[PDB]
Protein backbone atom coordinates (compact mmCIF):
# COMPACT_ATOMS: atom_id res chain seq x y z
CA UNK A 1 0.00 0.00 0.00
CA UNK A 2 2.76 2.53 0.85
CA UNK A 3 4.05 1.46 -2.66
CA UNK A 4 1.53 3.21 -4.27
CA UNK A 5 1.82 6.41 -2.98
CA UNK A 6 5.73 6.02 -4.01
CA UNK A 7 4.41 4.57 -7.38
CA UNK A 8 1.72 7.71 -8.01
CA UNK A 9 4.29 10.56 -6.60
CA UNK A 10 6.88 9.15 -8.86
CA UNK A 11 4.32 9.37 -12.52
CA UNK A 12 3.72 12.91 -11.33
CA UNK A 13 6.81 13.94 -10.39
CA UNK A 14 8.39 12.73 -14.03
CA UNK A 15 5.03 14.48 -15.80
CA UNK A 16 5.95 17.88 -13.76
CA UNK A 17 9.59 17.42 -14.51
CA UNK A 18 8.66 16.82 -18.66
CA UNK A 19 6.18 19.99 -18.56
CA UNK A 20 9.20 21.65 -16.61
CA UNK B 1 32.13 -47.24 -39.58
CA UNK B 2 29.08 -46.76 -38.44
CA UNK B 3 30.25 -45.63 -34.55
CA UNK B 4 28.22 -43.18 -33.90
CA UNK B 5 25.96 -44.36 -31.48
CA UNK B 6 23.95 -41.56 -29.47
CA UNK B 7 22.51 -39.66 -32.81
CA UNK B 8 20.89 -42.99 -33.14
CA UNK B 9 20.22 -43.41 -29.51
CA UNK B 10 19.10 -40.28 -29.15
CA UNK B 11 16.25 -40.84 -31.71
CA UNK B 12 15.67 -44.54 -31.02
CA UNK B 13 15.01 -43.24 -27.19
CA UNK B 14 13.17 -39.65 -27.90
CA UNK B 15 10.63 -41.22 -29.24
CA UNK B 16 10.05 -43.23 -26.15
CA UNK B 17 9.41 -40.44 -24.23
CA UNK B 18 6.96 -38.83 -26.90
CA UNK B 19 5.28 -42.80 -26.72
CA UNK B 20 4.57 -42.56 -23.08
CA UNK B 21 3.88 -38.93 -23.09
CA UNK B 22 0.08 -38.16 -22.96
CA UNK B 23 -1.20 -35.79 -25.68
CA UNK B 24 -3.91 -33.16 -24.48
CA UNK B 25 -7.17 -34.48 -26.93
CA UNK B 26 -10.25 -31.79 -27.34
CA UNK B 27 -11.43 -31.86 -23.91
CA UNK B 28 -8.16 -30.93 -22.86
CA UNK B 29 -7.65 -28.77 -25.53
CA UNK B 30 -10.60 -26.57 -24.91
CA UNK B 31 -9.62 -26.30 -21.10
CA UNK B 32 -6.24 -24.63 -21.72
CA UNK B 33 -6.65 -22.50 -25.10
CA UNK B 34 -9.41 -19.80 -23.34
CA UNK B 35 -6.82 -19.97 -20.37
CA UNK B 36 -4.07 -19.01 -22.61
CA UNK B 37 -6.56 -16.83 -24.46
CA UNK B 38 -8.24 -15.10 -21.53
CA UNK B 39 -4.90 -14.43 -20.44
CA UNK B 40 -3.74 -13.01 -23.90
CA UNK B 41 -6.97 -10.65 -23.59
CA UNK B 42 -6.05 -9.72 -20.16
CA UNK B 43 -2.81 -8.54 -20.92
CA UNK B 44 -3.88 -7.90 -24.86
CA UNK B 45 -6.87 -5.46 -23.47
CA UNK B 46 -6.19 -3.96 -20.05
CA UNK B 47 -2.69 -3.55 -21.44
CA UNK B 48 -4.17 -2.29 -25.34
CA UNK B 49 -6.43 0.16 -23.60
CA UNK B 50 -3.82 1.65 -21.85
CA UNK B 51 -1.48 1.96 -24.45
CA UNK B 52 -4.18 4.16 -26.09
CA UNK B 53 -4.58 6.34 -22.74
CA UNK B 54 -1.50 8.27 -23.32
CA UNK B 55 -1.11 8.76 -27.03
CA UNK B 56 -2.64 12.22 -26.35
CA UNK B 57 -1.80 12.92 -22.77
CA UNK B 58 1.97 13.13 -23.92
CA UNK B 59 0.72 15.19 -26.97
Amino acid sequence: VPVLVMSLLFIASVFMLHIW
Amino acid sequence: AAFVEPSRQFVKDSIRLVKRCTKPDRKEFQKIAMATAIGFAIMGFIGFFVKLIHIPINN
